[PDB]
């Protein structure tokens, strides 16, 4: 032995069945450099575009409020033509572009690259539709457990370069860009600072990956009588499963970034035990037992939804697109599929 | 009687659960008689009077933050008062009932181990039928290999005819009408490999 | 996640707990606004300020945006029935997307026909006022809102219109123009709802002309000189020619 | 479409279908009355939708075999069904989910423990309209006390607006 | 002494020593900064104020001008209402589909 | 299941020994953390238990962390001690897989497929793995003194630097060479349990997945997983007896209690704190097992399979 443990490996007779073709079979293209490619290529298209769009929101909604909304399109157009001339849109343009980077390359491209890893293997049957989705529910809930925390440190890197940007100039660090600041803060307050209380985004992430990853796959193989018996485009079909999966996915997600709001920012009654005592944890319990399923939505599209769903729809599409989606379909009657040819035609 | 160890102020290794912060089952008495609802008044409706007032207006949506009343937590049992109330002295006991409404049997709550295996009551019952009993037999549930070159026998496994057959004139002409697939397999020394795109596994090794 | 520090983030929490603990629910106000008559309350405690009839004085079938989208829907059936583009299977049937989605702005119209004011009573007190309106299918709703929400507008409507000092009354006491109301919070059929606009027609009766002024402009009126008439003239669900 | 899956389809949509969600309405309706708390209500939605929709998914494709002359009690068919078929097992599958869900929304229960409130609030009708007040001050009552440690309209309103805090050039 | 559980001793204090602060000696300046200047100290995100052929907002604008008519409202103890007066108008044209 | 093993290539001890070294280091090194929190969560709770009910029984292994690390000292305060832990664990590791890989060469059988059976393999595990701990007892003894410092009182403090001057501390105040073997017994006790709770739940398990999914590569994983749970459950009394026993003061006035023995910490532990005491810091002692032999099997793994691919083993026999 090396330590107290064994890992006693043995040798077994062969064995075979009558079919080879609806179980695991790892794919060729399912090596690790090939996955981590094609997950990071997908990761960092999406996130730049998801960037750019939250950087083109906030700083219309910051010119909104200094400037009255435009009544025509003419109007509109100028309204947009302001807003991109804003020095404050450009450096968010910058900053949010690597802050992309960052979490496509680590964050999405991970969670493509672990859920096609773990779900490449699984098999569909030829002229039908995967009947036993039930064992991918354990593989793709790995994988988003694998990846909910890949994101956090990115996050918290980007909330203390603004805190760090909103404070007077004594009590600054002087963050030059966003991977200055993601360098910096391990070597100053610590590899901690950017995992301290962060249950809300591991949550967010596992219900994010899970629900969108899970639903996507189980509607584009379910659905596909749509595009299969009675002939339609397969394209708007696929867009519109990508969609569905993208709301289901921020719907399941948002209530556990409330536990935020309601932790550190609504107002304390003064001489009393703060209730949730600070956890985030208590309070997703808390909202997962609440009867009242409104009072954990408010602000859904107005904080959350429009700062991920264009990302993970662009995601599912360019995922599907690349091929991280694609499972092998054998005929389960002729050549490899079958070891017993003489029921096959009979 | 006091053990500052179960004090939950004292002894600060006691974790709260804050969905239960006004509810003690331990102080419930049986049949519940407590009275912990009431009017509730100055939340955004006032308790004072100002229908003709003209100088106050009310506005409700300034209504400002209070302690949060949690859903009330049901009673947890408790082991030896529950045993020792249920108990009953045969053969020295009259079978009767008592004139009290206190004799009446309770329900209160207990363990959650027990509903944790409650909850993956089907992943277990499915998983014992089909993998423990081996159902519908052991190679079912296994990942799917084919056999070896020619196993067991030719009679079964006519990998090397198949395999002329395939490389002959009519086994060309027959893959050239269309209605055959082509070969997925090339027999290489003794072995029978698999092309990737025929999307089967390697047979296992004779050992 | 909280030991990030944002100085905005610090501010939001200070001005929300300083909202929390300063501001209270009841508000002092000095908008005040005394009759110079004697205000005749009805058997029921309460002075109609305002009467009209809005469905009848409005165009229902026949109004431009609308017509426009419901006359371009048989072009898109015959599209699709007769295929004169040689379009293939998807695209005809996108064509035939159209025709169900031409009638909701009408759908839109016809309930903002019910937004505008039939009734309008100011109760006893002269802190609340009963507002009833009526839909296109003859349903009738009724709100009680306080006189402080009533916040006018502007004769285009396009912007909020000074309160203290706006003319939408003409020198005799009439409606000069279709005037636009908001209410912050107007609570209709038991849900609350944040800035809702109303219209009073110009073809509308304004009795009270004092009252209905004081009332959308958001004065408490004083009703301390008042007397009551004992006329049991209405019935519940009365004919009002709609 | 005697001895086809087309009777087959009737009766599963009748016995499995109908009855099974009648006996979970009771279930759900008696949770209190058989268990002595309350359920919960986000694994019971899951085991709703999942049930419901297993259900259809799986004796639909079924009336589609009956119609096409698919016998009861055969384990091999003709190669022309296995579509369907394939869409029926995946039914299946999801009607099993949604039983995974009603277990765990039992032990969902448990770890939740709380006492149940009838939503009658002891006026099971309103026969006059004096019940009809009597349950609108208590129910208002009721939903004030729920309400409490959750923001006013106001506060809230301000905290969902100036969520945003993120801003590269300050003045 | 110890081991009377009928009142607590110092010997079961579970409780650690704080040799610095924990995430370094600038956190801790902004913290005090926070608790000394939490309101005060306003910063504002930079907009320019006079651009052309912009109308700058001097008061709050009415609900005539928006583009989208909201589902959703909020009681006003804090309620929050999904299912609106809005809601069934916006609920028939998918329900009749 | 006798003709199953597969041993076509046997490392030697130079080959053992600096790979054990090697891929145990990093493993203690990744998990110290999580060591350091589950002694710290074993102290704080000595005289009292556990007092919380239902889902919340137990210590919180993220409180215990967020408390440490707000101490001040940052993750550099998780690896106080590290010095003494690394120490004693390589020597250990020496002493015990020099004895083992001795008694398995005078023992194994001839063929290259037959192995020892558990309870054989057992026997000569605990025998080494007893051994070891008794002569690293001593450095056992200065990393969990170590490790207690800290959630005690000032004045119960011990003081040490290093694992070194922590010997020559603890002979020179207490006296003795026989000083830094306190507890000693109770480390042999915790070595010799988890010598044998971890062979035979992973392989039992491992080849019962082998049987019922076929050649899958998750089954190892799994059946660790599993090997790591019943482990944990076998081998965290002991180890809670260890350090009660080797954080116990000198001065009988500097302890929350004081134990003469095994047995009497034992019984002190089931007076006070119950039988359910004894497994307080759990879910980290689990998370920690699960770690570490998961970098062990996986690092060993790779770099024996390099080895034996350059030895021309078939693919089967690898
Ligand atoms: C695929 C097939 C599936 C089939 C299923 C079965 C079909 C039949 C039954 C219908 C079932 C629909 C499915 C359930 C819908 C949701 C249930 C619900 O209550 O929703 C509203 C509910 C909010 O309302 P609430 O909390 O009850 O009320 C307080 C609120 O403040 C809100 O306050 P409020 O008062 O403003 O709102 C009350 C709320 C109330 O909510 C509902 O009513 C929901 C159900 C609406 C659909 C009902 C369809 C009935 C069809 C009948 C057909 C004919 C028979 O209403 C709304 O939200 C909007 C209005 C909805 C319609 C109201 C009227 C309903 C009945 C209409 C028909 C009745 C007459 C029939 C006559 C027939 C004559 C022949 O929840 C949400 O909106 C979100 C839920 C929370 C999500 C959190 C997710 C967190 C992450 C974890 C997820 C779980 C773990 C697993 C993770 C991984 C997953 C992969
Ligand atoms: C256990 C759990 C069980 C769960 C069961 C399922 C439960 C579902 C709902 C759960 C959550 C409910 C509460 C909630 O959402 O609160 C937030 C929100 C409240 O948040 P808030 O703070 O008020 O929002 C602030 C806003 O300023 C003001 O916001 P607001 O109040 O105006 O509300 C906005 C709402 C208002 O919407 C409605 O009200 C819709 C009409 C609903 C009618 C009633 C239901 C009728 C159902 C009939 C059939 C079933 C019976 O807008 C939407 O719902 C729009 C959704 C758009 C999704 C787009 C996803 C794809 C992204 C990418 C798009 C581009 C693709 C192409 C790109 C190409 C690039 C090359 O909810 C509402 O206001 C509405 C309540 C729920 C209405 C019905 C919900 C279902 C309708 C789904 C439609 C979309 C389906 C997918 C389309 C994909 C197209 C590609
Ligand atoms: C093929 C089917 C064959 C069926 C017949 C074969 C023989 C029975 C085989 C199955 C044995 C377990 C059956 C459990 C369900 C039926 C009993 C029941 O509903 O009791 C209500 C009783 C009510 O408890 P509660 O409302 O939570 O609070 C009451 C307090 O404990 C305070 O109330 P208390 O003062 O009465 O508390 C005493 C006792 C509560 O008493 C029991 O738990 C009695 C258990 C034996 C029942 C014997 C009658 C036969 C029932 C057969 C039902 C069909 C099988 C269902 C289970 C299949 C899988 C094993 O609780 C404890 O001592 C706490 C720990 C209990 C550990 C689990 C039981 C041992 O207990 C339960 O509901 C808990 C069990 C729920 C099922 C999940 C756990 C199943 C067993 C897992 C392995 C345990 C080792
Ligand atoms: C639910 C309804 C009830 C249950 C129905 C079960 C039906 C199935 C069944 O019986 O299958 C047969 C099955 C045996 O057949 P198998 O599954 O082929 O077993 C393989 C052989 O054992 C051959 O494999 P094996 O011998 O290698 O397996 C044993 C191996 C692998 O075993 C495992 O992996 C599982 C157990 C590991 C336990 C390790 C920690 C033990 C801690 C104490 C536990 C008490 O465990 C070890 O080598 C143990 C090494 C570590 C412990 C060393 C000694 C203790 C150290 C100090 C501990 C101190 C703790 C407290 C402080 O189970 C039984 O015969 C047991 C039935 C029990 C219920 C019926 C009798 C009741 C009598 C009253
Ligand atoms: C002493 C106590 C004994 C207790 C009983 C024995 C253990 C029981 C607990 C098992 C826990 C679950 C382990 C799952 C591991 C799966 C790993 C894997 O990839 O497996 C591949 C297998 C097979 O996938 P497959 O589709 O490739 O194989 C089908 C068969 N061939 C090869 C011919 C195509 O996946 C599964 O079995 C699905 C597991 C999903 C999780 C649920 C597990 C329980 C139910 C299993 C039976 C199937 C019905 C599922 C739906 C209904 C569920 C209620
Ligand atoms: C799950 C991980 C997902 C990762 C996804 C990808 C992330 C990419 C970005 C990473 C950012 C952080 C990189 C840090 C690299 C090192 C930097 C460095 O040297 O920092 C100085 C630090 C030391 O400095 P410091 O921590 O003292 O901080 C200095 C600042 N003060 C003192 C003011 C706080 O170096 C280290 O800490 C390295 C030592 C090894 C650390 C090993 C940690 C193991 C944790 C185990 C789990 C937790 C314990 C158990 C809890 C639960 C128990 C059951
Ligand atoms: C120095 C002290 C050495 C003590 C050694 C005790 C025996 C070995 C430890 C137990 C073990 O590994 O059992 C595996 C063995 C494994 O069985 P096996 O050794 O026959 O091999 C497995 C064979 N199959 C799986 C194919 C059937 O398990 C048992 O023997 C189970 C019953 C006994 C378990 C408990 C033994 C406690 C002995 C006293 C400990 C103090
Ligand atoms: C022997 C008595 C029964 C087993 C121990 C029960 C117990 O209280 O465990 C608490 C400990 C608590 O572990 P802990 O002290 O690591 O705390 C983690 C628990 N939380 C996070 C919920 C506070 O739990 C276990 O030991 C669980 C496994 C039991 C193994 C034996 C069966």
């Amino acid at each position: 032995m090396f330590f107290e443990l064994e890992d006693i490996k043995r040798r077994h007779s062969l064995y075979w069945d009558i079919y080879n073709v609806q179980g695991w079979v790892r794919r060729p293209d399912s090596t690790l450099y090939n996955n981590v490619k094609r997950g990071v290529t997908a990761g960092v298209v999406a996130s730049l575009v998801q960037e750019n769009i939250t950087a083109l929101v906030e700083n219309c909604k910051l010119l909104a409020t200094k400037y009255e909304k435009p009544q025509n399109l003419r109007q509109a157009a100028t309204f947009m033509k302001e807003v991109f001339k804003l020095e404050n849109y450009r450096k968010a343009v910058w900053n949010r572009s690597q802050y992309a980077l960052c979490i496509g390359t680590f964050d999405i491209g991970a969670r493509l690259a672990t859920f096609r890893w773990l779900n490449n293997g699984w098999q569909r049957v030829f002229a039908g539709f995967e009947f036993n989705f039930v064992r991918k529910i354990p593989t793709t809930m790995l994988a988003a457990l694998f990846t909910a925390p890949f994101s956090v440190p990115f996050e918290l890197a980007r909330m203390a370069y603004y805190g760090d940007k909103t404070f007077p100039k004594e009590l600054q660090r002087g963050y030059s860009s966003y991977l200055s600041a993601l360098a910096r803060i391990p070597f100053e307050e610590g590899p901690y600072f950017l995992f301290k209380n962060s249950f809300p985004l591991i949550i967010r992430n596992f219900f994010q990956t899970f629900t969108l990853f899970y639903t996507y796959d189980f509607l584009k193989d379910k659905a596909s009588f749509a595009w299969r018996v009675g002939e339609q485009n397969e394209y708007a079909c696929k867009m519109i499963i990508a969609g569905i999966s993208t709301y289901l996915a921020a719907v399941f997600s948002y209530p556990w970034m409330v536990t935020r709001e309601m932790v550190d920012f609504w107002p304390k009654v003064p001489g009393a035990p703060c209730t949730f005592n600070g956890n985030y944890r208590k309070a997703a319990v808390w909202i997962w037992y609440h009867e009242f399923s409104g009072n954990y939505f408010a602000g859904f599209f107005t904080k959350y939804f429009w700062k991920a769903s264009p990302g993970m729809f662009l995601t599912l599409m360019l995922a599907d697109k690349v091929g991280l989606f694609d499972q092998t379909t054998v005929d389960n009657f002729g050549g490899a599929g079958n070891n017993s040819w003489e029921d096959t035609f009979v | 009687e006091y053990d500052w160890r179960d004090d939950p102020k004292v002894n600060k290794d006691i974790e709260e659960d804050i969905r239960d912060r006004g509810w003690h089952p331990e102080t419930y008495d049986f049949p519940y008689t407590k009275k912990h609802d009431d009017w509730v008044f100055d939340v955004t409706m006032p308790s004072q009077n100002y229908q003709t007032d003209l100088t106050v207006n009310i506005h409700p949506e300034n209504k400002k933050m209070h302690v949060m009343k949690q859903v009330m937590r049901q009673s947890y049992w408790d082991a030896e008062h529950d045993m020792a109330h249920e108990y009953d002295y045969e053969s020295e006991d009259l079978d009767f009932q008592c004139e009290s409404f206190k004799s009446q049997h309770f329900r209160k709550k207990g363990p959650i181990s027990q509903y944790l295996i409650l909850g993956l009551l089907p992943i277990l019952y499915f998983g014992t039928e089909f993998f423990y009993n081996h159902y519908p037999d052991e190679d079912y549930w296994r990942v799917a290999h084919p056999p070896p070159l020619d196993y067991p026998d030719t009679d079964d496994t006519d990998d090397t005819e198949t395999f002329k057959d395939y490389k002959s004139f009519t086994g060309r002409r027959m893959v050239d009408t269309g209605i055959v697939d082509p070969l997925w397999y090339d027999i290489r020394e003794g072995k029978k490999v698999y092309y990737d795109w025929a999307g089967v596994n390697q047979p296992m090794e004779d050992i | 996640l909280n030991h990030v520090q944002n100085m905005l983030e610090e501010n939001l929490k200070y001005d929300a707990q300083k909202y929390n603990d300063e501001v209270a629910v009841i508000q002092k106000t000095s908008r005040i606004y005394k009759p110079t008559y004697t205000i005749e309350f009805n058997r029921e405690g309460e002075v109609l300020v305002y009467s009209a009839d809005p469905i009848k004085n409005s165009v229902v079938y026949f109004k431009y945006p609308y017509v426009l989208y419901e006359a371009a829907i048989p072009l898109f059936i015959w599209a699709w029935i007769y295929n004169p583009l040689e379009l293939s299977k998807n695209a005809v049937n996108s064509l035939l997307i159209y025709p169900n989605i031409a009638w909701i702005p009408r759908m839109w119209y016809w309930r903002s026909l019910q937004y505008k004011i039939q009734k309008m009573y100011l109760l006893r007190g002269g802190k609340v006022a009963k507002i009833e309106t009526q839909s296109l299918a003859g349903d009738r709703f009724t709100s009680w809102v306080e006189t402080y929400q009533f916040h006018p507008l502007t004769q285009d409507q396009k912007n909020f219109d000074n309160q203290d000092n706006a003319e939408f009354l003409e020198d005799e006491g009439q409606l000069k123009y279709e005037l636009g109301v908001q209410l912050d919070n107007l609570q209709e059929m038991g849900t609350t709802s944040q800035d809702i606009v109303i219209n009073f027609m110009k073809e509308g009766t304004v009795h009270h002309p004092e009252l209905f002024e004081a009332i959308v402009k958001g004065y408490n009126i004083d009703t301390s000189d008042y007397v009551i008439n004992t006329a049991n003239n209405l019935r519940a669900r009365e004919g009002n020619h709609n | 479409m005697h001895d086809t899956f087309y009777v087959v389809a009737h009766f599963h949509i009748m016995l499995s279908g109908a009855a099974m969600t009648g006996i979970f309405s009771g279930i759900y309706y008696y949770f209190n009355a058989l268990f002595g708390v309350k359920y919960s209500r986000m694994f019971g939605y899951m085991h709703l939708i999942y049930y419901s929709g297993g259900q259809w998914v799986a004796f639909v494709p079924l009336f589609y075999l009956g119609f096409s002359g698919m016998p009861r009690r055969i384990h091999d068919y003709p190669v022309v069904f296995m579509g369907w078929h394939s869409m029926s097992t995946t039914g299946h599958f999801i009607t099993l989910v949604g039983i995974i869900f009603f277990f765990l929304m039992m032990f969902d229960s448990h770890i939740e423990r709380r006492a149940s409130t009838s939503t009658t609030l002891g006026l099971p009708r309103w026969y006059k309209r004096i019940s009809y007040y009597i349950f609108k001050i208590r129910y208002l009552q009721h939903t004030k006390s729920k309400m409490n440690g959750i923001p006013g309209s106001t506060v809230r309103l301000m905290l969902i607006n100036r969520h945003f805090v993120e801003y590269e050039v300050y003045e | 002494d110890q081991l009377d559980f009928s009142h607590f001793d110092k010997a079961f204090e579970n409780k650690y020593d704080i040799v610095a602060p924990e995430f370094g000696d600038l956190h801790q300046k902004r913290a005090e900064f926070i608790a000394k200047n939490q309101g005060t100290y306003r910063p504002v995100p930079l907009v320019p104020n006079n651009i052309k052929g912009l109308i700058p907002k001097t008061c709050r604008l009415p609900a005539t001008r928006n583009w989208y008519r909201r589902t959703s409202s909020f009681e006003r103890n804090g309620f929050f209402n999904i299912h609106t007066p809005v809601l069934n108008t916006k609920m028939i044209p998918w329900l009749l589909f | 299941m006798n003709y199953s093993y597969k041993r076509y290539w046997e490392p030697s001890t130079a080959e053992v020994i600096g790979l054990s070294l090697s891929v145990n280091t990093i493993s203690a090194a990744l998990t110290y953390p999580i060591e350091f929190v589950k002694v710290r969560s074993q102290i704080r709770t000595e005289g009292v238990g556990i007092r919380s009910k239902n889902l919340y029984m137990g210590i919180n292994p993220n409180k215990v962390f967020r408390e440490i690390h707000a101490t001040g000292n940052g993750l550099r305060g998780f690896y106080q001690g590290f010095e003494s832990h690394l120490i004693g664990r390589l020597s250990y590791l020496f002493i015990r897989n020099l004895t083992y890989k001795i008694i398995y060469d005078r023992t194994k059988p001839v063929k290259a497929h037959n192995d020892l059976s558990h309870r054989e393999k057992g026997v000569i595990a605990g025998f080494a793995g007893g051994l070891a701990a008794f002569l690293t007892s001593p450095a056992d003894l200065v990393n969990t003194r170590t490790i207690a410092e800290g959630g005690k009182p000032k004045e119960w403090r011990w003081g040490y630097k290093g694992l070194m001057d922590g010997i020559n501390k603890i002979a020179a105040t207490e006296g003795g060479n026989a000083a830094l073997f306190r507890g000693s017994y109770a480390n042999v006790l915790r070595a010799v349990i988890l010598n044998i709770s971890l062979t035979g739940p992973f392989d039992y398990l491992n080849e019962k997945i082998w049987i019922t999914f076929g050649d899958m590569t998750w089954n190892k994983y799994a059946a660790l997983l599993w090997a790591s749970f019943w482990g944990s459950v076998a081998t965290l009394p002991f180890d809670n007896i260890r350090t009660r026993l080797y954080a116990q003061n000198a001065d009988p006035t500097k302890n929350r209690l004081t134990y003469s023995g095994w047995a009497d910490a034992a019984k002190k532990l089931i007076q006070h704190e119950g039988i359910s005491g004894f497994y307080v810091g759990f879910y980290a002692f689990y998370i920690r097992t699960f770690l570490y032999a998961w970098t062990t099997v996986f690092i060993t793994d790779k770099i024996t399979s390099d080895w034996k691919r350059k030895a021309g083993l078939k693919e089967w026999q690898i």
